[PDB]
């Protein structure tokens, strides 16, 4: 096998990390203290789950994780929480003073004083690996730490680990759950500086996860805890092929080859079904056809957009539970004739299916009901550019007036980096249109 | 109190809709670049559909169906009909059309060329129906309103945009007998006002001259074509389940031949209404397309047909 | 519709189905981190220069 | 970033400042001698923000009490919660400042300033992570106005990276001690434009009108005005003094509220206004806190446009109904919020309500309508200054007429700058 190091930068990164590792532990049968009874080779192993967990002589299973936050309070809840024994203290890095939702403070000012420490603690995990693949990076677009420090890390990781693949799990900003007003700046700034350094990035618009939690979980006012437990189910779906036996997406390089033919256009759209409430008394279980067909409804997407007005470069169907190849092919046949699924001319119109027979694990006392079968569709569609256009329009409104810009400049950043970043985004929107129209 | 914006100043139709909304006391107009609207009355080119339905606590409606341009551009309309199984190459109500990029009479269009020598090259209807007294060509315009639920509402008043010149088989270069457009004519107004004959008179002419009705001889075929064309594209453009909703007014242009067969010529995405009919149609757009979504404090015919087979 | 490269195992199976065929260096980073720190320290100098002028005016008024 | 250092300067500064510690000590369950007698752990979870822990589990306010005369600071020490303050932090002179900005800023206050800064250094030193300073004062007197702005300038020299916020009481002829208040305020406003990250513009005109018109008090005392001030000060400091999943310090808040450095003068507001039995519904709080009558700065928000809005609700209520009501006023009065800062109205809810009310709301508005306040003080200034009236009091303390001309010009530039963004 080949090892994968997860990095969780900022509040949104850290708390989504929490949710994912909680779920990974339940899936692999690893307990809060770190013992995995079903694991028989004590002290080590080259199993599929070992890509995400190292082992000690005492029999503990330790996440290959680094938690980074420029203030202590969020990572302090990891240190005193249910999974406190799971991590070594050196994995949990915290500063004193945060980035104040300021990209420039996170990237330049406070980034500089902590970057060499974080890379050192990453090197401590990379030296425990017999053959490192690379990195899964979790962060917000809107935070100062999430946007600013992530981009500096991603720059340095290309230098220190030039041969290794880098994946992003990015939280795209939604006004309904954010109190940050400067997020459009932070989002464009980090997307510009990270673009060449990220091989494949899974965006999750908080707006989509929020309304999925309202519409499908009957939650009146969804908290971050509601959103994170649902996001981690999608993340798990995506990373399951790295952690279990299988022949599709077995390494980080295969995510790039399958989903990203055009390197700059490395933002696949996640769609996930079914999301069903645990409080729901009576639930008629959905078939392979119904949940595959739900992957083409915009209401189940991680980012709200319309794939019908755009084109596909790749599509992957990752199934969890009771599913067999012929039921999937019958569903794809029915769906092809009904819906508008147009591919680009140079790419084959097809689907890479992966099935894992273990149904989705649900967190006990959670909001999601147990289901017989589920699916996550990863599709690289040009429709996701809708999310860039929105973010860029918000940028242009604020930036025309130089609103908030003094905070960034005051932390050493140049005004030229704003329009430089916006031009890369202007080029990115133009790349999407050439391909998709 | 609902809010709207106006991003198409040339639109004579939605100028009146803007006016009718304001004159209720329950619709405020905002600036062109304000995001916090309930209704967008949008531009023709590059309408930002990607920014719609992302404002929290606002149900957002727009007066264009994204992707409806595939029915309204001539090149795409021909490609839609040939490729779609439910319309097909052997489509009885569409003239034989071909695509080459920049009785054997044809017509080229997108500057209009009618010849045998010589964009889309369409089969030209050599023996059309000729109104008398006059011996002159016409085309029928019908207005169709598709709402947010995809109910297809045909407006009961259409109009015949007539030619005032006698039709000539040998003389093709003279455009005023072959092309029946309103601008090209302006014998302008000899037989009827502004080269516009309305449905009441045209029904009466058919009765007196041909012993049939508009409903039977022509309108049945029009309703079949409108329904066939829109239900074809419903999966591509429908806003059911979608985070923003769309309606749109369309203009269907028809041609009736000598044996009373109706032919589709063009569908029009941003159509203008006839002078008399603005007041009624623009009130209808408000009642059916806007007030259904945003309730305050029939002129249409609904097109539905579920034949079992 | 062709079902290719089918691989099976005890925990799952995978296959493809085809419907139809067709970086800056460590020098440059550590440089431009420090270039923003020069602008940060220049701006803080201009502040403590401006506040030093306020202090000399404060002495001039009382004198 | 957790600890805040509080400073109160002058009669007014110490009066409203003493009420702040009366209100928040009750909210944190701290008695008049400093001992904790609460019940919830939420009362002690972020008690470090405003209190130091002393021997015997006593809680001592991180408060420095400044004046150039003993009078008011002797009243504070005799008053109900006076014993809680650290005795070393009472730093005072003797001769006073006679409502004279020059005396506070250049002569009398210069003699005292370094001993006040020693106490600030003492408190700042034993702070794990100091997030910033807050100051209570008037701009119409001598001490709070002149010495308060001198302290602000000295604190910025020694702590250039810390946040400086003020609760600055504005003078008005309706509630007026001397005719020279417009002079003292204009000289102070120029200082605040340079040296503060936020200034809460408490207008005594507005506090009077609220007491007179919308509270039916015929003869309002300063205690009646200060009641409204202390309620607001509790409200603006709530989100730091309690949770609830809000990950914000002064800098983060300042970053999201201040789009332009000089335009950091806010319009405070409170709902319901008190001096009740039926608790307000979420719609009523929302309409009242946005209402002009409930604004603590005598400006009409309809005459300007909102750059940013912050609203913090207190009590047990439906967050869904809060979101619905906050979205209702924005979407029905969208002309009054600038389109070029998307999603500029932000909201928090705190479960713990203040004393006496079942639910309340505190409004913080960065509106361009605040220019009306500065225009009103600019007119009162010019009326006197065109005839160089009362200037001998300031020139006798070594000031030049040029410094007045500068200050006049700087405040009229501030008004021009607010006008620019109102029309854009
Ligand atoms: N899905 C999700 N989004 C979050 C969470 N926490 C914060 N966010 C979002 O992230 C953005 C704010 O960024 P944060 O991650 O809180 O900021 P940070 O990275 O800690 O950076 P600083 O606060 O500037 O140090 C907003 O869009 C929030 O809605 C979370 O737990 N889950
Ligand atoms: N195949 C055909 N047979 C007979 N007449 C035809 C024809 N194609 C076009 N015409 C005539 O040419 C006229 C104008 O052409 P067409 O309707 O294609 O373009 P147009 O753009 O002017 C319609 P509109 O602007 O109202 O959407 C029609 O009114 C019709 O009478
Ligand atoms: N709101 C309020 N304003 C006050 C109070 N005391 C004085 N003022 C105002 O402050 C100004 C006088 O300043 P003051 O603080 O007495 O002078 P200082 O002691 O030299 O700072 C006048 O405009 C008064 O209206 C008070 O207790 N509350
Ligand atoms: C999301 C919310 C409502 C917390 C918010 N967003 C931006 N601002 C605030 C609130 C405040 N913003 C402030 O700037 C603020 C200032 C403050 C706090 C304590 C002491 C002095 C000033 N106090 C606040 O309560
Ligand atoms: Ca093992
Ligand atoms: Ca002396
Ligand atoms: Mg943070
Ligand atoms: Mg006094």
């Amino acid at each position: 096998m080949r090892e994968c190091i997860s990095i969780h930068v900022g509040q949104a990164g850290v708390q989504i990390g929490n949710a994912c590792w909680e779920l990974y532990c339940l899936e692999h049968g690893i307990q809060p203290d770190g013992q995995m009874p079903s694991d028989k080779t004590i002290g080590g192993g080259d199993d599929s789950f070992n890509t995400f967990f190292s082992e000690t002589g005492a029999g503990k299973h330790v996440p290959r994780a680094v938690f980074v936050d420029l203030e202590p309070t969020v990572i302090d809840e990891v240190r005193t929480g249910t999974y406190r024994q799971l991590f070594h203290p050196e994995q949990l890095i915290t500063g004193k003073e945060d980035a104040a939702n300021n990209y420039a403070r996170g990237h330049y000012t406070i980034g500089k004083e902590i970057i060499d420490l974080v890379l050192d603690r990453i090197r401590k995990l990379a030296d425990q690996c017999t053959g490192l693949q690379g990195f899964l990076v979790f962060h917000s677009f809107g935070g100062g730490t999430g946007s600013g420090f992530t981009s500096l890390l991603m720059e340095r990781l290309s230098v220190d680990y030039g041969k290794k693949s880098k994946l992003e799990f990015s939280i795209y900003p939604a006004p309904q759950v954010s109190t940050a007003v400067v997020e459009p700046y932070n989002s464009i700034l980090t997307t510009h500086t990270t673009l060449e350094h990220s091989d494949c990035a899974f965006m999750v618009d908080n707006e989509a996860i929020y309304d999925i939690c309202r519409r499908n979980l009957d939650i009146e006012r969804p908290t971050y805890t509601n959103l994170n437990r649902l996001i981690s189910q999608i993340v798990s779906s995506i990373t399951a092929s790295l952690r279990f036996d299988g022949a599709l997406n077995v390494d980080l390089t295969e995510f790039q080859t399958n989903l990203v033919p055009y390197p700059r256009i490395h933002f696949p759209l996640a769609t996930y079904a079914p999301v069903i409430s645990a409080e729901k008394a009576y639930h008629e279980q959905l078939s392979v056809a119904e949940i595959t067909n739900a992957c083409f409804e915009p209401a189940n997407q991680m980012v709200k957009c319309d794939p019908r007005h755009g084109k596909y470069m790749a599509c992957c169907l990752l199934y969890r539970g009771d599913v067999v190849p012929k039921d999937v092919n019958a569903a794809i046949a029915t769906i092809k004739t009904k819906r508008s699924i147009q591919f680009v001319d140079w790419c084959p119109t097809g689907f890479k299916v992966g099935i894992n027979y273990q149904p989705p694990t649900v967190v006990p006392g959670g909001d999601l009901a147990k289901v017989q079968r589920a699916v996550c569709m990863l599709s690289n569609t040009t429709a996701i550019a809708e999310a860039w256009a929105r973010l860029d329009h918000k940028f242009d409104l604020m930036y025309a007036k130089r609103a908030f810009v003094h905070w960034y400049v005051g932390e050493g950043m140049e005004e030229g980096e704003f329009s430089e970043a916006r031009e890369d985004m202007a080029a990115l929107e133009k790349d999407y249109e050439e391909v998709g129209v | 109190m609902y809010t709207f914006v106006v991003r198409d100043e040339n639109s004579s139709v939605y100028a009146e809709v803007s006016r009718l909304l304001l004159a209720t006391g329950q619709w405020k107009r905002l600036r062109k670049d304000n995001p916090r609207f309930n209704l967008m009355l949008g531009e023709r080119n590059r309408l930002p559909f990607g920014r719609l339905g992302h404002e929290p606590g606002l149900v957002q409606l727009v007066n264009y169906y994204r992707g409806a341009d595939k029915l309204c551009r001539k090149a795409s309309l021909v490609k839609l009909i040939k490729t779609s199984p439910e319309l097909s190459e052997s489509c009885t109500w569409f003239p034989e059309s071909y695509v080459i990029y920049p009785g054997n009479v044809w017509i080229a269009k997108s500057g209009i060329l009618i010849s045998s020598e010589a964009h889309v090259i369409q089969k030209y209807l050599e023996k059309p129906l000729l109104l008398e007294p006059g011996h002159r060509k016409f085309d029928i315009r019908s207005w169709v309103l598709v709402d947010h639920l995809y109910n297809i509402y045909l407006y009961r008043e259409g109009v015949l945009r007539t030619s005032s010149e006698p039709y000539n088989s040998a003389n093709f270069q003279d455009k005023t007998c072959h092309l029946t457009n309103h601008c090209i004519q302006k014998n302008y107004g000899r037989y009827e006002e502004g080269n516009e004959m309305f449905f009441e008179e045209f029904n009466q002419y058919l009765m007196d001259a041909l012993n049939t009705t508009l409903e039977n001889s022509i309108l049945l075929q029009i309703k079949h074509i409108i329904r066939s064309c829109l239900m074809c594209i419903e999966p591509a453009i429908s806003t059911k389940h979608l985070h923003y909703q769309s309606f749109q007014l369309f203009g269907f242009d028809f041609m009736v031949d000598e044996e009373l067969k109706v032919w589709l010529i063009e569908v029009n995405g941003a159509p203008a209404c006839a002078q008399k009919l603005y007041a009624e149609l623009c009130q209808g757009i408000v009642d059916v397309a806007i007030s259904s979504v945003f309730p305050l404090a029939s002129i249409f015919i609904k097109l539905h047909h579920h034949h079992h087979h | 519709m062709e079902v290719i490269e089918l691989n099976k195992c005890t925990s799952g199976q995978s296959f493809e189905v085809i419907l139809k065929p067709p970086d800056p260096s460590l020098e440059e980073i550590q440089k431009k981190l420090e270039a923003a720190e020069e602008r940060r320290k220049y701006q803080e100098a201009e502040l403590l220069k401006h506040l030093a002028e306020k202090r000399e005016h404060e002495r001039e008024v009382i004198q | 970033m957790r600890e805040i250092v509080h400073i109160q300067a002058g009669q007014c500064g110490n009066q409203i400042g003493a009420k702040f510690w009366e209100v928040i000590s009750d909210e944190h369950g701290i008695d008049p001698t400093g001992s904790y007698h609460g019940d919830s752990d939420l009362q002690l979870e972020r008690i470090n923000v405003y209190y130091n822990e002393a021997t015997g589990n006593k809680y001592v306010p991180r408060a420095i009490l400044v004046d150039l005369e003993p009078g008011t600071m002797d009243s504070v020490r005799s008053g109900p919660f006076g014993q809680i303050f650290r005795p070393d932090n009472f730093v005072f002179g003797q001769s006073g400042a006679g409502n004279n900005w020059a005396k506070g800023h250049y002569t009398e206050g210069a003699e005292l300033v370094d001993s006040v800064l020693d106490v600030v250094r003492k408190e700042s030193e034993s702070c794990d992570c100091l997030q910033g300073f807050q100051l209570t004062h008037s701009l119409g007197g001598g001490t709070g106005s002149g010495m308060g702005t001198l302290l602000i300038s000295k604190i910025r020299e020694e702590y250039p990276d810390r946040i400086m916020n003020t609760f600055s009481v504005m003078p008005s002829p309706k509630v007026s001690d001397t005719v020279v208040e417009p002079y003292n305020a204009t000289l102070s406003v120029h200082q605040l434009v340079e040296n503060t990250d936020e200034t809460y513009c408490i207008d005594n005109e507005a506090l009077y009108d609220i007491c007179f018109r919308t509270l039916k008090l015929t003869t309002p005392t300063y205690g009646d005005l200060n009641h409204l001030v202390s309620a607001t000060m509790s409200g603006v400091t709530t989100c730091l003094r309690f949770p609830g999943q809000l990950n914000a310090d002064l800098r983060k808040l300042a970053v999201n509220m201040v789009p332009f450095p000089r335009l950091h003068f806010f319009m405070p507001g409170f709902a319901p206004l008190t001096s009740q039995y039926r608790a307000l519904t979420v719609p009523e709080l929302t309409q009242q806190m946005f209402d002009s009558k409930n604004m603590m700065a005598a400006c009409d928000p309809r005459h300007g446009r909102y750059l940013t809005v912050a609203a913090i609700f207190r009590g047990r209520m439906s967050m869904k109904e809060v979101d619905e009501q906050m979205l209702n006023v924005q979407n029905k009065n969208s002309s009054y919020f600038v389109e070029w800062i998307p999603n500029n109205v932000k909201t928090a809810v705190c479960d713990i309500p203040p004393r006496g009310l079942k639910m309340s709301a505190t409004f913080i508005g960065n509106s361009t309508a605040i220019q009306e306040l500065f225009k009103r003080i600019s007119e009162q200034f010019t009326a006197m200054f065109r005839r160089k009236a009362f200037l001998h009091w300031y020139t006798g303390e070594g000031m030049d007429e040029m410094e007045f001309t500068e200050a006049e010009s700087n405040m009229n530039d501030l008004v021009s700058e607010y006008q620019q963004y109102q029309d854009a």
